[PDB]
RNA sequence: AUGAUGUCAUACUUAUCCUGUCCCUUUUUUUUCC
């Protein structure tokens, strides 16, 4: 129901809102904010300017990948902005 | 809310509660199980 | 994963295993400047040569499948 | 901020009513009130504080137990956990199972915040890990494993491998299982311990069981041979053994045999 | 050094408009190039001229002057060859020589 | 699932979905069932895809959200789920069929069949459809699913705008109305999605519609505002320049239209036709905000929703070009007007605007009206919210 | 065939019931007498799900490193009424535990398992690492031996046991040290 | 916390009550003829209280009478 | 000496949850008069 759309990561930074604001993106952990999000602007557009990576609210700040998933290096996957396996809106 | 079917571990736990405590304190044995009242337990033992 | 080549499952045969870790290999010595270098050395032909070989032997290697 | 204005005794009775307010069913709430626990235990020190922490029921579930967890992480990094960990470890002790799992959750977190420091008191959790680890009930297993994959990607490339290799013995039985939780949990241990041993190792225990006649070690090992396979695909090559050659078919890479 | 992640062959537009980046197989990517209001390099969002199970010999940049750009790109299947149990692909197989055009204004790779 | 089949399943639910006296909830949780049923039957469910459609289709117009979320997902579970000409075959008496409902809902439901298993595959029965030549309906219909399609995939349709572009041009020119107004939408709803790129794509289609900017009366005329606005950001200033500025003169005059359609169109329109970088200041402050303030800043507007977001827009970008102190200074003194969403709004605009502009091109006495204004303002709230208090 | 199948591995041990039935054993035989590498678990084809309580009820609860043991944080935890407990929030005491500072900086630097080729399965524990040539400490003290044990004094004579052919104890035909006086 | 002093008396009770249950190196609860496991040991008591534990204590008690 | 089938029951897991959210459903026989 929920998963990620995994287009080419592009240049535009990512953008979290209120609520998932602290969040690393895949570990769901608020440690170690060390590099920075990339998704194309197939999934942030529009209406998706400085929208809510996950809940679809405005950006208040720019999510920060953790440690751990850098050494593993999932952060060089594809655009991890969820999306609903609905539309995205 | 608290109604509900009765278990064979609330009943059982009924049953060493009625032994150790006695037939005329009731609200002490409510007080052990969960989502049961004294009254319910007492016309539960009778 | 699918996408990921490479990738294995409960139902991979000998021949495409061994097939995939070739071509990794191969990929590994157009990647590594040094090892491609020992190749030219110990036979001796260009690092071109060498590397045009190593391309025709991409698909092919072990040969036919089964 | 200022945190001396006030004095301890003011401080400590804060505490004891900060430890019911875990019963927030909201997440920010847990937030701010375990950044502040960690706080007055920098106005404090740690012994008292973690104890008031290990005082606790564990009565429900989440919604919370593993926030005063969090805690006990937070705390343990305040002041220099280098005090505190006898007190925990010797705190497994207790024959109640819940919050035996409960300071194994702590170590997890612990490793996640501490990174790099552990690269000594990994032999001191090593041990207690292979008790853990060794199933008395699935959590254990679970939680354990998961301390293994945070101490894992905390320790790379310090040179501490060996007592890490050991516990990858324990942790390989537990490869096989249906529980969501247990086999994600595994899978995230298998990749740490990727990460830390270097993929030789790891392929060495999966090499006999992708082709093994059974259709779940299959499905399974090659589960994790994708894992393995994803990432560090560019050093694998040395690792694969020789194969001979059959007769439609040469296995044989000579190029490795090249002699100068 | 993998085989389907690019950074192998390199190629560039003579008037320097956009960059191609390439693997050995697989994957075909391609960055444009734009200066800055201040005549400052700044680099686009990336492309993909994804073509499944094909071999790139060299990526070699093509001369149009202020046009779409285009890539020469040397290329070999091998599906002809892993499905053929005789081994005739293995020969009679000749590789492809294909110029992708990039296209600024539908912004995307077409063969 | 796997055990009893989708027969005897769909049989005892669709009547329970089709229940004239379903509420929400149990409306939603049969759309859970079906969901996860349809994880699993992949073959099993191609007989009953039209006998599930008929009952979902009315999911993807809906007042609530959460349905329509919900909706595009099963039907895209349905179709990726049964197979492409299971999908079309199926899928095609429901294009002629009297009534425009099946055919709308159809349509979207075309969108999202399309975003499951992607244009290219699609593509020819669409450039087939359009081109029927037994009546307008279908070639309506199609047209509809163009723009669809256009809105649920968006972005994404970049690839393909050339060819789907060849397809609906033939529409503009039809004799029929419905067609030409519906198409043109479309064209908009694309260019829009096209954010600016693939401007030649829209090429051939241009020509045509500037004529016709002439000669049309009535909601046609302003659909084609909205296509050649959506347009203009995607062309050249110099080209633009020229086209722009014959699209002011019937811009300006279409102001005082009753329809709101009409409204909003214009609105946007002048978002874009004067947020253009290629346009001059003074033209704009002595030929539009005067009219603008008067038609546009009235009551009528506000209470409405879209209207008054839109709205909100238009103004602050018009702040972006002429500067701070006019759009402000003349909308100071609405901060004292009785209503509350009135005031809501004008506040909300000053709040923007202010807010990217900067507080330095102020004056001082406008200064007074503007703190006198918002205390006065604030003190009076009906309601609790923060609109006047981020103000 | 299984039979003629152990005639193509240089360790054709390795091939056991259920290999006959692989999908390529032509390889797997090549591959599990690979140099270095490790057995698959034996768990499966048993169907006890990994693990029973048998022998897990029998275990201490856990027992601490001699380093952290010597620290003597272990006497300092070990009971309370209700409203001592609300008194403990009342009145309440600090510094129970007092830890030295310096004992746990010193401790874990000052002061402060198995190789690669082991990996454990289900039930063992002890018993491969009780065996003819070697016993425990306390059975030695029934004995009484200063430091042969003197029943193979008697594998002298009688000879070699049949249950352990292999057999080497000390002195005999094997050539001993501490407690263990056969291999 | 309350909750807390009622896990405390329903092993208490279950104490009482009671040759066996137990509790392993975890906290739960066990009857070591059946081998089962128990959340509660009231809830493990009630199976330590039924009829099928009674019989597999019987038929170990012939088995081992024999 | 733990197989299968049962809507008995209790523990437990996931820093999952509990506040976000309304924005393109606007669909009709073209039809706003110096
Ligand atoms: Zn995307
Ligand atoms: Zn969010
Ligand atoms: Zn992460
Ligand atoms: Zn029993």
């Amino acid at each position: 129901d929920l998963i990620f759309c995994r287009k080419q990561a592009g240049v535009a930074i990512g953008r979290l809102c209120e609520k998932c604001d602290g969040k690393c993106v895949i570990c769901d952990s608020y440690v170690r904010p060390c590099t920075l999000v990339r998704i194309c602007d197939e999934c942030n557009y529009g209406s998706y300017q400085g929208r809510c990576v996950i809940c679809g609210g405005p950006g208040v700040s720019d999510a920060y990948y953790c440690k751990e998933c850098t050494i593993q290096e999932k952060d060089r996957d594809g655009c991890p902005k969820i999306v609903n396996l609905g539309s995205s809106k | 809310i608290k109604g509900g079917v009765w278990r064979n571990t609330e009943d059982e736990i009924l049953k060493a509660a009625v032994m150790k405590y006695g037939k005329n304190q009731w609200s002490r044995i409510a007080s052990l199980l969960h989502r049961k009242s004294a009254k319910q337990c007492k016309a539960r033992w009778y | 994963q699918s996408k990921y080549i490479g990738t294995g499952h409960a139902d991979t045969t000998k021949w495409e295993w061994l097939v995939n870790q070739h071509r990794d290999s191969y990929c590994s010595y157009m990647g590594h400047f040094d090892l491609l270098n020992y190749f030219a050395i110990a036979e001796n032909e260009s690092k071109a040569r060498v590397r045009f070989n190593l391309m025709e032997k991409m698909l092919q290697p072990c040969g036919p499948p089964a | 901020r200022g945190a001396e204005y006030v004095s301890a005794r003011e401080w400590m009775r804060i505490c004891f009513e900060l430890l019911e307010l875990l019963k927030a069913h909201k997440k920010a709430i847990r937030r701010a009130t375990v950044n502040t626990f960690g706080y007055i235990a920098k106005a404090i020190g740690p012994h008292d504080v973690l104890a008031t922490l290990l005082n606790n029921l564990k009565v429900q579930e989440r919604q919370n137990r593993v926030c005063t967890t969090v805690a006990i992480a937070i705390v343990a990094e305040t002041c220099s956990p280098f005090t505190v960990l006898p007190a925990l470890m010797n705190e497994y002790r207790v024959p109640e199972l819940n919050v035996q799992n409960g300071v194994l959750k702590s170590l997890s977190f612990l490793f996640e915040y501490i990174g790099e420091m552990g690269k000594d008191y990994i032999y001191a959790v090593t041990p207690l890990l292979e008790d853990a680890l060794m199933d008395r009930d699935l959590v254990h297993r679970q939680t354990a494993s998961a301390v293994v994959q945070h101490m894992s990607l905390g320790v790379y490339g310090f040179g501490c491998e060996d007592s890490l290799n050991h516990l990858l013995n324990y942790v390989w039985p537990n490869v096989f299982e249906t529980s969501p939780h247990v086999i994600q949990a595994v899978m995230g241990a298998l990749e740490g311990l990727r990460v830390a041993i270097g993929p030789c190792r790891m392929l060495q225990y999966c090499l006999q069981g992708l082709f093994h006649p059974a259709r779940k070690v299959r499905d399974v090992y090659w589960k994790i041979y994708n894992s393995i396979y994803i990432g560090s695909q560019d050093a694998l090559i040395a690792h694969y053994p020789r194969i001979y050659n059959d007769d439609k078919n040469t296995y044989i890479r000579y190029e490795l045999d090249y002699i100068l | 050094c993998r085989r389907i992640v690019p950074g192998q062959f390199l190629a560039v537009d003579p008037k320097g408009r956009a960059v191609m980046i390439s693997a050995i197989e697989k994957q075909k990517l391609v960055y444009i190039l734009n200066r800055d209001a201040a005549a400052r390099l700044t680099i686009s969002s990336p492309l993909e001229a994804h073509k499944a199970n094909t071999l790139v010999y060299h990526v070699v940049g093509v001369d149009v002057g202020f046009e779409n750009p285009m890539f020469a790109c040397l290329e070999m299947d091998y599906e002809e060859a892993d499905n053929d149990p005789t081994g005739e692909a293995a020969a009679n197989t000749q590789q492809t020589l294909t110029f992708y055009e990039l296209d600024l204004g539908l912004n995307h790779v077409v063969r | 699932a796997r055990e009893f089949g989708a027969g005897p399943l769909f049989n005892q639910i669709l009547p329970l979905l089709m229940s004239p006296t379903l509420e929400d909830q149990e409306r939603h949780l049969l759309v859970k069932v079906i969901d996860r049923i349809l994880y699993k039957l992949d073959d099993l469910v191609r007989p009953y895809v039209h006998k599930i459609l008929v009952v979902i289709e009315p999911l993807l117009i809906d007042e609530d959200y959460y349905a329509r979320v919900e909706g595009r997902e099963i039907i895209s579970n349905l179709a990726k789920a049964a197979g492409l000409a299971t999908m079309i075959s199926t899928m095609r008496p429901d294009i002629d069929n009297m009534d425009e409902y099946v055919r709308n809902t159809t349509a979207r439901a075309f969108a999202v069949v399309a975003s499951a298993l992607g244009i290219p595959s699609l593509l020819p029965f669409l450039k087939a459809v359009c081109k029927s030549k037994k009546s307008w309906q279908a070639r309506h219909t199609g047209i509809k699913i163009v723009q669809q399609i256009a809105i649920l995939m968006g972005c994404a349709i970049l690839p393909h705008l050339r060819s789907l572009v060849e397809i609906i041009e033939h529409g503009l020119v039809d004799e029929q109305q419905k067609v030409r107004t519906i198409s043109a939408l479309a064209i908009a709803a694309l260019a829009e999605a096209a954010t600016p790129y693939g401007i030649e794509s829209f090429d051939s289609v241009l020509k045509p519609l500037w004529k016709g900017i002439r000669q049309h009366r009535g909601k046609g005329l302003a659909a084609f505002l909205k296509a050649i606005g959506y347009l203009i950001p995607l062309m050249d200033a110099e080209y633009a320049n020229y086209y722009t500025r014959e699209v002011m003169l019937i811009l300006i005059r279409e102001f005082q239209s009753p329809d709101e359609e009409m409204k909003k169109i214009v609105l946007k329109v002048v978002k874009q036709c004067c947020g253009t970088d290629g346009v001059e200041a003074n033209y704009i402050k002595t030929e539009i905000l005067p009219p603008f303030f008067k038609h546009f800043w009235q009551h009528r507007m506000a209470l409405d929703r879209r209207n008054y977001r839109q709205l909100v827009d238009t103004t602050v970008e018009l702040a972006n070009k002429v500067g701070a102190a006019e759009i402000i200074s003349r909308i100071v003194d609405d901060l004292k007007d009785e209503a509350e969403q009135y005031r809501k709004m004008v506040m909300e605009t000053i709040e923007k605007i202010m807010g990217n502009l900067g507080a330095a091109d102020i004056d001082h006495k406008l200064e007074e009206q503007l703190i006198d204004g918002i205390l006065y303002a604030f003190q009076e709230q009906t309601t609790e919210d923060s609109v006047m208090l981020n103000g | 065939t299984v039979a003629e199948l152990k005639q193509l591995v240089a360790r054709p041990d390795v091939v056991e019931m259920h290999d006959v039935t692989a999908q390529d054993p032509k390889l797997l035989v090549h591959l599990k007498a690979t140099r270095n590498s490790v057995p698959v678990p034996r768990h499966w084809c048993f169907k006890r799900k990994y693990l029973q309580g048998k022998r897990g009820i029998e275990k201490p609860p856990f027992e601490l490193p001699d380093f952290i043991k010597r620290t003597g944080i272990q006497e300092m935890r070990e009971q309370k009424t209700m409203k001592s407990k609300m008194r403990e929030k009342v009145r309440p005491k600090m510094g129970k535990i007092d830890i030295d500072y310096q004992k746990l900086h010193d401790a874990f630097f000052k002061w402060q398992l198995t190789i690669h080729g082991d990996l454990y399965y289900e039930g063992k524990e002890f018993e491969t690492r009780k065996k003819p040539g070697d016993l425990s400490d306390e059975l030695r003290i029934s004995l009484g031996m200063p430091v042969p044990p003197p029943w193979l004094i008697a594998m002298q004579r009688y000879g070699p046991p049949p249950s352990y052919p292999n057999l080497k104890i000390p002195g005999l035909n094997s050539p001993l040290y501490g407690d263990v006086f056969g291999t | 916390s309350s909750s807390e002093s009622n896990r405390d008396r329903r092993e208490r009770l279950r104490q009482l009550a009671l040759p066996y249950f137990m509790k392993n190196h975890l906290g739960s609860y066990e009857c070591k003829l059946c081998l089962t496991l128990h959340n509660n040991e009231g809830s493990y008591l009630a199976h330590t209280q039924g009829k099928k534990h009674q019989t597999n204590l019987a038929r170990r008690a012939a088995k081992e009478a024999k």
